[PDB]
């Protein structure tokens, strides 16, 4: 970024070499602007014999080649074989590093051991590349924690349920959903599990969502391990499922619809088990569900899965939480019915949460209204959940006929 | 006391030696039965009874290329 | 961890590192049927452990969920696995 | 990895207090049980402990009439009554538990003969129809 110099109190030091007592401050700054300035033009001079004999390395024969290039004295005993060492001196008071150079009787450098002989150069031919790829001669370049038992078997179990066939996969749930002793591996489960889910975002692959899915409802299956303590990660992993929108790669043609009701059915289970007044987690799913469907501009898909996840909650639920929206089947048909933009994603999505509103609100008009139901419908929004009361009080009658 | 008292204590912890050594060994135990039956089930399988897939399982035998890498070399080290 | 669990995930990515609306509704009381409740001797266990777990008890579960993919607050991350022990009876 | 245990919120001199005032209104003394129910009716601070109560009446009427045993019963019912009273703690949060508890005690049938304690039978049932209005 700046103009780099050597230090100016390392000129002090040097003009007390000289016997120079006293040297201000600008004499000093005079001095180290021009022996860096030197240095510089040695140090890109010496570059110039590093580059043009191609070498890149920089040995101390580039710069004795530089300074023999500005007329300067050589240095006299830089080419042996040697390194960077430095001895500190701590004194009292003055702080200084200096070589400590050592001794050798001049009979051992008589008698050492001499090196071998250098070759001469000679030129060597091969092939780098024959019409295509290199040849593969030697000319060229070559190309708390689980135990192993528990470690193989978790290995096993989860590359099983990532889908290179579904017979494996159907015996490592019923492995999961069925084995005795699986705790101490519930925490790796449950952290690969929301991962799992959580790499949908990256990837938005169905298949691997729905194999997350039903390694939860084998999680649950499991009479020996009890999930109170890592429910907290596989209820929002099942949400995500729920009340994501791009549930597809495809958006048209990827059924996301089946992952929404299974893992709405699996939330139910979840909050049937578990809910406890210390945790409530079924009102804190509802309440959920609810802001995510009474507030506008949510998606049909998002939309879909609170309907999904409130109409598998129960009865009463569907009674005070479906029934006063049920005017909004209005504004859902104003999108169906009615509407020049027909080619677009918003009308599959649209009735499809259409069928899965008056599928579940035929029971809840077949509990609270009278036997006849001549015009409900016509009292019902666009005459059609009206119908499909009907057909599920025809559906009731049938089955007290079976019984 | 309930008026203005409390007490935050601990939880006792499991000392047991006897209950931990039981605890371990059945956890061992179950985790490599049902390692061996899963690894039985979705694969080759032999059989000490005529079709005896459900009690007692065995894996298959299967020959190696190179026997005693398999054989001598340590695993955990 | 890129070789903890969930590393089939890691591996995948690639990564370099290692009125309505009211809570009355939401009641249990309003959404739980009494007499199916009643066991009526036909043929528990819930909430035994004195402390409920915190994390689920003061977690915000929900804010970790995205409503919509397209926008999210916090981009994909490692979400390295914390390796915290939980639960009671474990050997260690 | 070894980390601290948890602390209950609930304290040692408040879990003391929950194994006394239960153990109070199984009523093995009359004055006992008084007591500890007008305990229940005015303690300001028994929110926080009130999962725990609920938990302990509702287990206790569906495992108690299994063998119909009027008194455990009757003081459970004793029980209700003097946590609804209370003016303090906000018990819509549990009365999910609660009614059920005091439905089958009013429709169930006594294991126990009744020629003998039908009378205390019925007074058990009005006490029910009582908290159940």
């Amino acid at each position: 970024l700046s103009n780099t110099v050597l230090p100016s109190e390392s000129m002090k030091v040097v003009a007390e070499s000289m016997g120079i007592a006293q040297i201000q401050e600008e004499t000093c700054q005079l001095l180290t602007d021009e022996v860096s300035y030197r240095i510089k033009e040695i140090a890109q001079d010496a570059l110039k014999f590093m580059h043009m004999g191609k070498r890149q390395k920089l040995t101390t024969s580039d710069i004795d080649y530089a300074l023999k290039l500005k007329n300067v004295e050589p240095l006299y005993g830089f080419h042996a074989q040697e390194f960077i060492p430095f001895r500190f001196a701590s004194g009292g008071g003055r702080e200084l590093y200096f070589y400590e150079e050592k001794e050798v009787d001049l009979s051992d450098i008589i008698n050492t051991p001499l090196p071998r002989v250098p070759l001469d150069v000679c030129l060597k031919a091969h092939w780098l590349s024959i019409e295509g790829c290199q040849p593969a001669i030697p000319e060229n370049p070559p190309p708390h924690e689980l135990s192993v038992e528990q470690q193989l078997y978790y290995k096993e179990i989860t590359e099983a349920c990532v889908g290179s066939c579904e017979a494996k996969r159907a015996e490592a749930l019923q492995s999961i959903a069925t084995d005795p002793g699986l705790y101490q591996m519930l925490p790796r489960f449950s952290t690969f599990i929301s991962e799992g889910v959580r790499v949908n975002v990256v990837q938005n692959n169905l298949a691997l969502l729905i194999y997350l899915m039903r390694m939860v409802k084998a999680l649950m299956d499991n009479p020996t391990l009890y999930l109170e303590k890592y429910v907290h990660e596989l209820i929002p992993a099942v949400m995500t499922c729920i009340v994501s929108r791009q549930l597809c790669l495809r958006p048209d043609v990827d059924n996301h619809w089946a992952l929404r009701d299974f893992a709405a059915r699996l939330v139910a289970q979840i909050c049937k088990h578990f809910s406890t007044t210390t945790n409530n987690i079924q009102s804190r799913i509802t309440k959920t569900f609810t802001k995510s469907w009474v507030d506008e501009k949510t998606p049909w898909t998002t939309r879909y899965g609170s309907i999904a996840g409130l109409a598998e909650l129960g009865h009463d639920v569907i009674k005070t939480l479906i029934l006063p929206r049920l005017q909004q089947e209005g504004e859902r048909i104003r999108s169906v019915l009615d509407g020049p933009v027909l080619s677009n994603i918003d009308r599959i999505g649209a009735d499809h949460v259409q069928s899965l509103l008056l599928k579940h609100c035929a029971p809840v008009l077949a509990k609270l209204r009278p036997p006849p139901d001549n015009q409900d419908a016509y009292r019902a929004e666009f005459g059609s959940l009206g119908p499909l009361l009907c057909s599920q009080v025809v559906k009731a009658r049938a089955q007290a006929a079976l019984q | 006391p309930h008026t203005y008292i409390k007490t935050p204590t601990y939880r006792e912890p499991v000392s047991d030696y006897q209950v931990l050594r039981e605890k371990a060994a059945s956890q061992r135990r179950d985790v490599e039965r049902a390692l061996t039956r899963f690894m039985a089930k979705t694969g080759e399988t032999q059989s000490l009874f005529k079709d005896d897939v459900s009690t007692f399982p065995l894996i298959a035998a299967r020959p190696f290329t190179i026997p005693y890498l398999t054989a001598l070399l340590p695993s955990e080290l | 961890w890129r070789y903890g669990p969930a590393r089939l995930w890691y591996d995948m990515l690639g990564v370099p590192e290692d009125d309505l609306l009211a809570d009355e509704n939401f009641l249990m009381v309003t959404q739980l049927h009494w007499e199916d409740d009643i066991i009526w001797d036909g043929e528990p266990w819930y909430s035994i452990f004195p402390i409920d777990n915190e994390d689920l008890v003061y977690g915000r579960w929900e804010d970790n969920i995205i409503w919509d993919a397209q926008a999210m607050p916090r981009l994909l991350e490692p979400p390295v696995l914390t390796l915290d022990p939980n639960d009671e009876n474990l050997i260690l | 990895r070894l980390k601290p245990r948890s602390i209950h919120e609930l304290s040692v001199e408040q879990q003391l207090y929950y194994k006394e005032i239960t153990e109070a209104c199984v009523g093995s003394c009359e004055a006992k049980r008084a007591e500890a129910l007008q305990s229940i009716a005015t303690d300001p601070g028994l929110y926080q402990m009130l999962p725990r109560f609920s938990t302990f009446i509702s287990e206790g009427v569906r495992v108690n009439v299994v063998q119909n045993n009027l008194a455990l019963l009757i003081y459970l019912m004793r029980m209700v009554k003097a946590l609804m009273d209370n003016p303090t703690l906000y018990l819509e949060k549990y009365v999910h538990e609660l009614i059920p508890a005091v439905m089958t005690c009013i429709v169930s049938r006594q294991l126990c003969l009744r020629p003998d304690v039908d009378n205390h039978w019925a007074l058990r049932d009005f006490a029910a129809r009582l908290v159940a209005q």
